[PDB]
Formats: C-alpha cells, sequence, structure tokens
C-alpha cells in the first residue's frame, strides 16, 4: 500500500538546493550498480550536506543495490537515521508536480524484479539493504527516488548528511 | 550559480504565435520542473504551466490549454514556451523558473516582454502599503482551501524578476537577511519584516505551491 | 616508464593565469578517472580536482572552486587544469594522477606524474611519527589516525624526492601490483598502520595515507619523512 498523503522534497529540511548537492555516480561493477551510504552519511563538521547517488541506466537487466546504515550499527553515528519510503523497494518516490510522492515501483516499471529477501534477510531498509533488477525493455524514461537521511544525527559537534538515491532509467530494448 | 537566460523582447500581431526560450545552466535540467509564469503590465503573476523535461509532457493551466506548448530540449538544456492565437491581453512579461529540490520555484529568468499590437484562490492584504524606515510591516495571505505549509513569499523590484524570500512557511532562503520572517499554516499566513531598510521597498506576492495550478496573491506594494 | 607528463607550469605573477596539461601514455586514457593533486612547499599532498572518464562528474577542492577548471580531451589523451586569478598560496608542485574508480565509493590514485612546479610571486588524517631515521635491513611501522571512521578505505603512498608518488597499498591491506611483500598494511575504522620490513636505502621517502570514503575532498595525511641512514 502507498500513503497517498505523503509529500516530501529532495532537499528535505537541509535547505540545500540541488546545485549544491554532492552528486555521485553509483558504484558499478558489471551489471550491478550500488549506492553505499555507510561512510558518506557519517557526521562531519560541515554537515548536514546532501549526498546524491545517481543510478543512470540505459542498458538492460541492471541490478541495483542501495545500502543505508542501520541505526545503532555504530554507537553514535546513525542515532537518528531515517529512510524513505519505509516500504522500499516496493514503494518509491517519484516527482509529482514539484514534490516527492509514493509510487508502486512494480506499476512504475513493468517487469521489475523485487526479490523478497536479500542474503536471506528481508529486502527492506530495516535490514540495511534493498535490491531490485530492472527488466530487459523499458519504454519510457523513469525517475524514482529513495531517501536515506542521517541529517538529524548529532555526534560531537558534527551532524550527519542527507542521502538521496535517484534512479534515472532511459529507454532501452525498444 | 544557476542561471536562466530568456530570449529577447518581441512584438507580435494579434492572432499570431510567439515562442519564448529559456536556457538553464548551473543546475540539473532533466529531472527538475521548469515553470512558466507571466505578468501583465502593472498586474499580478499568472502561472501558465510546467514541465519536468524527462517526461516530455507539459502540464498547463486551463486558461491556456489549446494555445500553449511547453517543450524542453534536454540536449541543449533549454525550455521553450509557445503561445498561439495571441491577443492584446497576452501582452505581459513571461518568466521561466525552475525548482531545485525544494519544490518552490527558487531560480528565475530575467523575463521576456511580449507585446501584441496591430482551483485555490490566494488573497493578499494590504493591497498597498507605505511605512517609514525602521517600522514593521505585516503582510497577509488567505487561501480558499488549506495549502498545509507549502507557501512562499517573493519580492519583485521594478523591472526585475520575482525573488524568493521564504519557502515552506517560515524557512528563509539563503542570503535573505534575518529581519524577514514567516508564520502560518492551513489557509492563513503572514509575512513580517522587522526593520524596513532602503532595499525593502518593492512589490510582494504570496504563492501556494500545494497543487497545480499554482496561484499568486494579487500583491502588496510597499512604498516609501 | 614515466606515463604522465605534466606541462604548462612555471612562473606566473599574482592574478595571472596558467593552463597545465598532462599527456598520458601506456594506458587507455579515455576509460579512467583523472585527478590533479598539489604539494605546497614544505607541506603534504592536497587533492585539487577530479574528472570522470566521460566528464559527467567534476569535483573541486573548496579553496579552489571558481578559479581552477579541469577538463579532458579523450581523443588527445590529455588532461587540463585552467588556473585563473592565481594567488601566492597556489604555489606548489601540481601532479597529474589516475584514479581507479569513478563512483560514490571514491577511488585511490594508482598512477602519478612527477609534477610541474607552479610559482606565484574535512576528514583529518594524522600520521605518526612525523619523521624517523632507521638503518637498512630494519623494520618499522607507521600509523595513520582518521578523524572519522572509514572502514578500510585507506591507501598508502611512497614519495621519493623528485619522483612520481607511488601507490603501495589500497583498501588498507591490499598491495598494488609490483609492490614487494615486505610492505604490508592493516587496520580499519580509525587506526591504520603501514609496516615496512627489510628496509633498503631507496625507501628514503615521505609516506602518505589517503582516505577515499568521505569526499569530496579526498584528504591525505601530512606525511611521514623516513630517513634511511
Amino acid at each position: 500500500k502507498i500513503d497517498l498523503s505523503y509529500e516530501t522534497t529532495e532537499s528535505g529540511d537541509t535547505a540545500v538546493s540541488e546545485d549544491s548537492y554532492d552528486k555521485y555516480a553509483s558504484q558499478n561493477t558489471n551489471k550491478e550498480y550500488v549506492c553505499d551510504f555507510t561512510d558518506q552519511l557519517k557526521p562531519t563538521e560541515s554537515g548536514p550536506k546532501v549526498k546524491k547517488c545517481e543510478v543512470k541506466v540505459n542498458e538492460p537487466l541492471i541490478k541495483v543495490k542501495i545500502i543505508c546504515p542501520l541505526k545503532g550499527s555504530v554507537e553514535k553515528l546513525y542515532d537518528n537515521i531515517e529512510y524513505v519510503p519505509k516500504k522500499s523497494p516496493y514503494v518509491v518516490l517519484t516527482k509529482e508536480e514539484t514534490k516527492l510522492k509514493e509510487k508502486l515501483l512494480s506499476k512504475l516499471i513493468y517487469g521489475l524484479l523485487i526479490s523478497p529477501t536479500v542474503n536471506e534477510k528481508e529486502n527492506n531498509f530495516k535490514e540495511g539493504v534493498i535490491e531490485f533488477t530492472l527488466p530487459p525493455v523499458v519504454h519510457k524514461a523513469t525517475v524514482f527516488y529513495f531517501i536515506c537521511d542521517n541529517s538529524k544525527t548529532e555526534d560531537d559537534n558534527k551532524k550527519g548528511n542527507r542521502g538521496i538515491v535517484e534512479v534515472y532509467v532511459e529507454p532501452y530494448g525498444n | 550559480q544557476v542561471q536562466l537566460v530568456q530570449s529577447g523582447a518581441e512584438v507580435k500581431k494579434p492572432g499570431s504565435s510567439v515562442k519564448v526560450s529559456c536556457k538553464v545552466s548551473g543546475g540539473t535540467f532533466n529531472t527538475y520542473a521548469i515553470i512558466w509564469v507571466r505578468q501583465a503590465p502593472g498586474q499580478g503573476l499568472e502561472w501558465m504551466g510546467a514541465i519536468i523535461p524527462f517526461q516530455d509532457r507539459g502540464q498547463y493551466a486551463q486558461k491556456f490549454q489549446g494555445r500553449v506548448t511547453i517543450t524542453a530540449d534536454k540536449s541543449t538544456s533549454t525550455a521553450y514556451m509557445e503561445l498561439s492565437s495571441l491577443r492584446s491581453e497576452d501582452t505581459a512579461v513571461y518568466y521561466c523558473a525552475k525548482e531545485s529540490g525544494r519544490a518552490v520555484a527558487d531560480r528565475w529568468g530575467q523575463g521576456t516582454l511580449v507585446t501584441v499590437s496591430s482551483d485555490i484562490v490566494m488573497t493578499q492584504s494590504p493591497a498597498s502599503l507605505a511605512l517609514s524606515l525602521g517600522e514593521r510591516a505585516t503582510l497577509y495571505c488567505r487561501a480558499s482551501h488549506s495549502i498545509s505549509s507549502w507557501l512562499a513569499w517573493y519580492q519583485q523590484k521594478p523591472g526585475k524578476a520575482p525573488k524568493l524570500l521564504i519557502y515552506k512557511a517560515s524557512t528563509l532562503e539563503s542570503g535573505v537577511p534575518s529581519r524577514f520572517s514567516g508564520s502560518g499554516s492551513g489557509t492563513e499566513f503572514t509575512l513580517t519584516i522587522s526593520s524596513l531598510q532602503p532595499d525593502d521597498f518593492a512589490t510582494y506576492y504570496c504563492q501556494q505551491y500545494k497543487s497545480y495550478p499554482w496561484t499568486f496573491g494579487q500583491g502588496t506594494k510597499l512604498e516609501i | 616508464e614515466v606515463q604522465l607528463v605534466e606541462s604548462g607550469g612555471g612562473l606566473v605573477k599574482p592574478g595571472g593565469s596558467l593552463r597545465l596539461s598532462c599527456a598520458a601514455s601506456a594506458f587507455t586514457f579515455s576509460s579512467y578517472t583523472m585527478n590533479w593533486v598539489r604539494q605546497a612547499p614544505g607541506k603534504g599532498l592536497e587533492w585539487v580536482s577530479s574528472i570522470t572518464s566521460d566528464s559527467r562528474y567534476i569535483y573541486y577542492a573548496d579553496s579552489m572552486k571558481g578559479r581552477f577548471t579541469i577538463s579532458r580531451d579523450n581523443a588527445k589523451n590529455s588532461l587540463s587544469l585552467q588556473m585563473d586569478s592565481l594567488r601566492v598560496e597556489d604555489t606548489a608542485i601540481y601532479y597529474c594522477a589516475r584514479g581507479d574508480g569513478g563512483g560514490m565509493a571514491g577511488w585511490y590514485f594508482d598512477l602519478w606524474g612527477r609534477g610541474t612546479l607552479v610559482t606565484v610571486s574535512e576528514i583529518v588524517l594524522t600520521q605518526s611519527p612525523a619523521t624517523l631515521s632507521l638503518s637498512p635491513g630494519e623494520r618499522v611501522t607507521l600509523s595513520c589516525r582518521t578523524s572519522q571512521s572509514i572502514r578500510t578505505n585507506l591507501a598508502w603512498y611512497q614519495h621519493k624526492h623528485g619522483q612520481a608518488p607511488r601507490l603501495l597499498i589500497s583498501d588498507a591491506s591490499n598491495r598494488a601490483t609490483g609492490v614487494p611483500a615486505r610492505f604490508s598494511g592493516s587496520g580499519s575504522g580509525t587506526d591504520f598502520t603501514l609496516t615496512i620490513s627489510n628496509l633498503e636505502p631507496e625507501d628514503f621517502a615521505v609516506y602518505y595515507c589517503q582516505q577515499r570514503s568521505i569526499w569530496p575532498p579526498f584528504t591525505f595525511g601530512q606525511g611521514t619523512k623516513l630517513e634511511i641512514k
């Protein structure tokens, strides 16, 4: 199910505009594109920063893996970490008008594989990682998002960062 | 450093067509809404349409459907707005704007003058104002339906483009001095400046970005 | 065996402009992230800028944004650094370096040039000791402390005077190709060590650590000066 009343923005409460995001390509090895936020979201003096991992796909059957550190995995570094949507990867965020709202990924990209588990654990951000595999044919350009936000975590005088995943799928196979 | 450069002013015979271009630079183009707002001479801001370029599909205001076309060339990072069946009342300064991950249109082009010669309601008071240096000014904004906290305040100097001052409902844009403040939620909101200074005398507008069509208060002028 | 050769350095007066160029050979330039690193006189290495293979991602050090511009011509196997409104503090040796990655995980600098001298007239890595003098045949351990934990995302470099920096170890414990087994790395989190046994007079050099996981900027240690006597 989706929460039709949910609305957010890419910048969240950081007040940073997109031109000031730190933007990165996903880590890509063969047909596996990975966004590992474990280190990039840890508290730093300058924080909160926005850390945007761009998963740009123009090839078929790409597997995508996102890694959001769990609260408490390290003593104080992820105290207040939040992920969005809570039901990822079954639910994603897509831009409607100018705001982020929930969408069923299976409806958004027909044929997408969402395995129930990941390394025998639930394919949910509460187990620290989510995975899905894109199909061999995408007819229309599609952009969806995941949020892994540690910007409300304070350690020392340091503050965590807001992580954004943007999956930009170009048409292919047609 | 995001810049929006629009095509030059043009004069068009009634009934013809005009296409205004707008190059976006310094900011991601394909995945952020490019928005088009016009302002007729000595009047208020009017929302025309918007497009997230990768979708290749413009959403337009009912007034213009059948007459406008908002396109976007991803390869040149340029948006185009074409308005047909021109009339004398299409005379106005047309603006392109883009959002930057915060929903509000926070980056604005310089404006393009077009001359033709041969839904939520936002209510803003005071309609005009005049206050001395140092005094406090309190503007108001009403909405027919609740816009939650998605309300923005702009400052338009003469011959310039609207400048964002506050977004969400109290969040200050970067570089805006701390004398500005915003409060409110639902249908009633307020803007408040603490110490009027020389640069503060301009026209002010509120704007709901809860839902398309975005709509603007008729404006509150501030005079010396 | 020099595979990156920087050019365009030399003297420039304050407020002037230079354009450095790096010519690459022996590898496929077009498929690697390229970087600029610099070393002010008497200081350590400092990352300047990075550009991925397809130029989609460009990164700058905050103190150099707006004044320096990186670009690459893949058909010419060349790298460029435009330097404008130069300041006296931009005086340094500028090194061209190839990176072994291009994604959010960051990368190390696995191939370097000897550098060109330019004369104008947040994660902290703390290395120890600052200097030490040893005899050949002996064993030594160098330490690196990071202000934030980086798992095992550290690399170690050897810098002999007037030569190209050399990657010794990456991801904390993995020796680069060609590095003899007497170099070994260990540690994770915030505490890392480089151990060099069977010291040889050639190991008279400055050793730098580098973290790749919390960036930009990439940050180096201040260096450890090893005097073999």
